[PDB]
RNA sequence: CCCAUAGUAGGCCUAAAAGCAGCCACCAAUUAAGAAAGCGUUCAAGCUCAACACCUCCCAAACAUAUA
């Protein structure tokens, strides 16, 4: 990357410019999670892989520079945000309640004053709907809403 | 600001086509006829003639002018006062390409009007194809 | 802001963003809303010198920053 | 450590609370981050109580359930103890809990392109 | 109202089977 | 030629202007 | 009720068995297929003739005019007979490898003028370009040889 | 004459009957004008309705306000109203017969072209008053060219070709597979499920 | 995101209604801006679009991860 040297003086320096592994075991992809084999096989758990899609100031990087596909792309600003709330990055911040599996806004949303009757019910959503498609272990699916 | 108009040259005053339509910027109105009238004499009278008036921040008058206008030079080149209705099908003039090529001559000389094609072709099919419009039939 | 002097050199290898920022901000669209500016640019890693009237001078060396962020910087030491 | 409870997301303010003082207008609702502002014992203590069955047995059961916000137990009920029950939520260790090797086993994907500000 | 679950929708496709077998076996 | 790619943009511009009737 | 209401009317609930069974199942692969792998000859042969015809081609930044000043640096270059041109670059790049220009490929990027010629006056256009305080004057090239500004100088005088 | 004709509100002969109403008539696939003819944008229905006059004349002050005569032409393809349908007086108890013929109507089964358009018109220009009268009318309608017909009947023999389920509406209703055309209608052996009385559906296969 | 000159304030009737009060052709310039797709003015002038050049008081409690 480069970074903007301030002092008056203003300058662009490079610096430290990573890489991946050499050694990809799904080549010939579109994006770089698919050509890892992880299209379907990952969460808002894993925070490395999260990481190395963020700004150091918590922002997201844009598509054509990380080269993410529409679905992958939606998938890991989704869980970036889930992360976020859930303080799984406390390093990425410009300068108290526990939570995991956050969707919305913490500002955002009203409370359940009324639920409705068991057939028109309404339910605390819970986890993300992008993250429908991915490998299940057990056998009672991913239940969204509570 | 930039002001164009085709206030002909027969009059100096007209009155409402110069009087509301100037009032906004702030002008002298005298200076304007004179300058206009300096400028009938200076070509043949009886015509419509634009105008690049530029009114200044300083308030001060710039009349520059070119050619006379193109409706009423090509229909009393025909001798047509009050030109066709549909303009599509009805014709009132019968103009040759002689004529045409005689008076485009003329034509590709101003600054103002920005007529400056260096070729022939491009000033005679711009004025052809403003003849179609109107009721100007060419002939040959 | 009352004088701004910036020099380019494509003769080696260029860079895009001071042209960009010679396109749309070094011209007379803006130094007709902002008239008191003066500009000069020269061609021959680049040079964008900021001579402010009151107490400041600026010094860019723009080779490697895109236009975005060069033209929020001069945005934001206008407004200072 | 009853106090540092995590629910799943937006239940923090979506979960409701609702008590009724039996004069007119004492109909109270509460979301569930301000009832654990107030007491940080009651989410849990709701929670078990919903649970359990609803006969005469489960006023006695709650009797036999000792809550405590912090880390903090008193002597009497921490010499009581036998064994330690499994945490059933796996805690999510975060980025800085991590060590180099954990770092350093898990490839990056992809080059950034060589000019970029971040 | 009343919705239809996995257990209803998996128990109507084994009494179709078992019709799909009634069906195969008296074509012959 | 020049006059014919002219008269195409014209008939682009023109399909824009009627497609652009109801915005 | 009547077979025909306003409304959606509520269904059996074996009738609503049978719609739910019989819903459409999509056909899902096991590899997502978005996860898988005359105008532009009137520029050749316009551009191309532009090569063939001068010895030395020009270019500016000329983008920071108004549309009279474009108008009057227009005529004030319809004296000589000069041709200024405004073409993309996209189009233009091929156009310098075709024509074996290879130290002129990192000179014809973004907003590019050309001020093509045969003989030279570049003497007016200098003083055109000093009498406003900007609008440099970019490179080019006499007969496969590059000039800079201290090039286009030492030509000019 | 490119313009919608006037729609009386009753025919000049009058019809002296009580009908009944046959409510089997909006039920049910279009088999009456349901293919383009000389034409190439309409209104297709999907799903069946009640036109009264109130709804004749608001479709053709819509189409006649936006309108351009001299490029485009409008043929009018769902007929005069001539379905009585009675009311009795009101705050009247029953009995004493069947009430007298209050108005006209006709009825329109799910795909049903309801107006043709015609001339040198393109598909985003008519669109827009298109959605908005078939949003106003009664039913739900569509605004359908002759590519967009072709295009969602292609639609759907995909959908029925395509699919995975080894159960079809089709294949349980006609072989009485859980006995189950007890809770059928005899009408479902030719709708095959995708017509709910006068309801219709067009992402069920 | 851009970017908008000119034959021309297209003629006809209209005090003038200029692309924008209405009829008709809707040609043409460099290399490209439509005798005109929406504000806007009695009319003008100004503004956006395509195209050019970068592209009565809620109501089970709860729970997204252990192989059906
Ligand atoms: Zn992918």
């Amino acid at each position: 990357f480069r970074e903007v040297v301030e002092t008056t003086i203003i300058e662009g320096r490079i610096t430290a410019t990573p890489k991946e592994s050499p050694n990809p075991p799904n080549p010939s992809g579109q994006c770089p999670i698919c050509r890892w084999n992880l299209k379907h096989k990952y969460n808002y758990d894993d925070v490395l892989l999260l990481s190395q899609f963020i700004r150091p100031h918590g922002g997201m990087l844009p598509r054509k520079i990380t080269g993410l596909c529409q679905e992958e792309h939606r998938k890991i600003e989704e869980c970036v945000k889930m992360a976020h709330r859930a303080g799984l990055l406390p390093n990425h911040r410009p300068r108290q309640l526990n939570r995991y599996l956050t969707r919305w806004a913490p500002g955002s949303v009203k409370p359940i004053y009324k639920k409705g009757p068991r057939w028109n019910r309404v339910r605390m959503p819970v986890g993300s709907p992008l993250l429908r498609d991915n490998v299940c272990y057990s056998r009672t699916p991913w239940k969204l809403y509570h | 600001g930039v002001i164009r108009a085709i206030v002909r040259a027969g009059l100096a005053m007209p009155g409402p086509p110069l009087g509301p339509v100037l009032g906004q910027r702030g002008v002298s109105i005298n200076q304007f006829c004179k300058e206009f009238n300096e400028r009938t004499k200076d070509i043949k009278e009886g015509i419509p003639l634009p105008t690049k008036i530029l009114v200044k921040p300083d308030r001060t008058f710039e009349i520059k002018i070119g050619q006379p206008t193109v409706s009423y030079f090509l229909k009393a080149a025909a001798g047509i006062e009050k030109g066709a209705r549909q303009t599509g099908k009805e014709v009132a003039g019968l103009v040759t390409l002689k004529h045409v090529y005689e008076i485009a001559r003329i034509k590709a000389q101003d600054e103002a009007f920005a007529l400056q094609d260096v070729p022939l072709s491009s000033v005679v099919r711009s004025i052809i194809g403003s003849a179609r419009s109107l009721g100007i039939r060419v002939v040959k | 802001v009352k004088q701004v002097r910036v020099q380019f050199c494509p003769f080696e290898k260029n860079v895009e963003s001071t042209r960009t920022f010679l396109q749309t901000v070094s011209s007379e669209k803006v130094r007709s809303t902002n008239l008191n500016c003066s500009v000069i640019a020269d061609v021959r890693e680049p040079c964008v010198d900021v001579l402010f009237g009151d107490g400041h001078r600026l010094i860019m060396r723009g080779a490697h920053l895109t236009a975005l962020e060069m033209l929020t910087a001069f945005a934001s030491h206008i407004r200072a | 450590n009853t106090r540092h409870i995590a629910f799943s997301g937006n239940k923090w303010e979506q979960k409701v609370y609702s008590s009724h003082t039996g004069y007119p207008g004492g109909f109270r609702q509460v979301t569930a981050a301000q009832l654990h502002l107030r007491d940080p014992v009651a989410i849990v203590k709701l929670a078990i109580y919903g649970m359990l069955p609803k006969n005469l047995h489960r006023r006695t059961m709650m009797e036999r359930l000792h809550l405590f916000p912090d880390e903090y137990i008193p002597e009497d009920i921490l010499k009581n103890l036998v064994e330690e029950l499994p945490q059933p939520r796996k805690i999510p260790k975060r980025l800085d809990e991590y060590t180099q090797e954990e770092i350093d086993a898990f490839p990056r994907l992809w080059t950034p392109p060589e000019d970029y500000r971040l | 109202p009343r919705f239809v679950s996995l257990r209803a929708k998996q128990n109507m496709i084994r009494r179709l089977e078992i019709e799909a077998e009634n069906h195969y076996w008296l074509s012959m | 030629s020049r006059e014919y790619w002219r008269r195409l943009r014209k008939q682009n511009i023109w399909r824009h202007n009627r497609l652009s009737k109801n915005k | 009720s009547k077979a025909v209401t306003r409304h959606r009317r509520v269904m059996h609930f074996q009738r609503q068995k049978l719609m739910a069974v019989t819903e459409y199942i999509p056909p899902k692969p096991a590899i997502h297929p978005s996860c898988l792998p005359g105008l532009i000859r009137l520029l050749r042969r316009e551009i191309a003739a532009v090569f063939q015809d001068n010895r030395m081609i020009a270019v500016c930044q000329n983008v920071a005019l108004s549309a009279e000043d474009k108008l009057l640096m227009r005529h004030q270059l319809r004296k000589h007979k000069i041709l200024m041109k405004v073409f993309p670059n996209q189009v233009l790049k091929p156009f310098l490898e075709d024509s074996k220009y290879q130290n002129l490929l990192p000179l014809f990027v973004g907003h590019n003028m050309l001020l093509v010629s045969e003989e030279p006056k570049v003497k007016e256009m200098v003083r055109i370009l000093r009498t406003v305080p900007f609008l440099p004057l970019l490179g080019g090239c006499i007969d496969d040889t590059i000039l800079s500004r201290q090039g286009f100088i030492n030509y000019s005088k | 004459k490119p313009k919608l004709r006037f729609i009386e509100r009753a025919p000049l002969v009058p019809k002296v009957r009580r009908e009944p109403k046959n409510l089997s008539d909006i039920r049910g696939p279009s088999t009456e004008a349901t293919e383009f003819t000389e034409g190439n944008f309409a209104i297709l229905a999907l799903g069946g309705g009640y036109l009264h006059w109130g709804h004749f004349e608001m479709m053709r002050l819509t189409i006649n306000r936006s309108m351009d005569p001299k490029n485009m032409f409008a043929i009018w393809r769902v007929p005069a109203p001539f379905k009585p349908i009675t009311r009795k007086s009101v705050g009247h108890r029953m009995g004493g017969g069947k009430g007298a013929i209050d108005h006209y109507v006709t009825p329109v089964k799910a795909g049903r072209l309801v107006v043709e358009m015609g001339g040198r018109c393109e598909f985003e220009e008519v669109q827009g008053f298109l959605d908005q009268v078939a949003h106003k009318l009664p039913f739900a309608a569509k605004a359908v060219s002759r590519g967009t017909l072709e295009k969602m009947r292609k639609d759907q023999e995909e959908r029925e070709r395509n699919n995975q389920n080894p159960w079809t509406f089709e294949r349980i209703a006609t072989a009485n597979m859980l006995g189950i055309r007890k809770v059928l209608s005899p009408y479902d052996l030719t709708h095959k499920g995708k017509y709910w009385g006068k309801f219709y559906m067009p992402k069920r296969v």
